[PDB]
């Protein structure tokens, strides 16, 4: 967390900084996208 | 799979549809055993 | 609904105080499960107690 790193969560490739935000993910929502339809937040598959 | 699936005398277990009344849509499995017509001639049962 | 053989099932449970036909309101339904059966559905029924 708090480091510029390359992410890959089930094909969701990208680069960014990981942190805990106020996003309230529902039980069925897997990952969110920004206004550009680009993945801006995901959920850890191993442990929720 | 000539040495695996085929057998002496002819392996006639695999089937295929010669024709249908019209072309089917993609990603569609059809297991119907009805006799389909090539043209507009109504057959109504027996072959010919 | 059945989209490309993937049978979608949504669910939403909420309390009400209703004495007439369907409530005139709004409520978002969430997905419950996804059953990839892979068949064409044309009819349906329901069970009652």
């Amino acid at each position: 967390k708090n480091k510029c790193v390359n992410f890959n969560f089930n094909g969701l490739t990208g680069t960014g900084v990981l942190t805990e935000s106020n996003k309230k993910f529902l039980p069925f929502q897997q990952f969110g996208r920004d206004i550009a339809d680009t993945t801006d937040a995901v959920r850890d598959p191993q442990t929720l | 799979s000539n040495n695996l699936d085929s057998k002496v005398g002819g392996n006639y277990n695999y089937l295929y549809r010669l024709f249908r009344k019209s072309n089917l849509k993609p990603f569609e499995r059809d297991i119907s055993t009805e006799i389909y017509q090539a043209g507009s001639t109504p057959c109504n049962g027996v072959e010919g | 609904k059945n989209i490309d053989g993937y049978f979608k099932i949504y669910s939403k449970h909420t309390p009400i105080n209703l004495v007439r036909d369907l409530p005139q309101g709004f409520s978002a339904l969430e997905p419950l499960v996804d059953l990839p059966i892979g068949i064409n559905i044309t009819r349906f029924q329901t069970l009652l107690a």
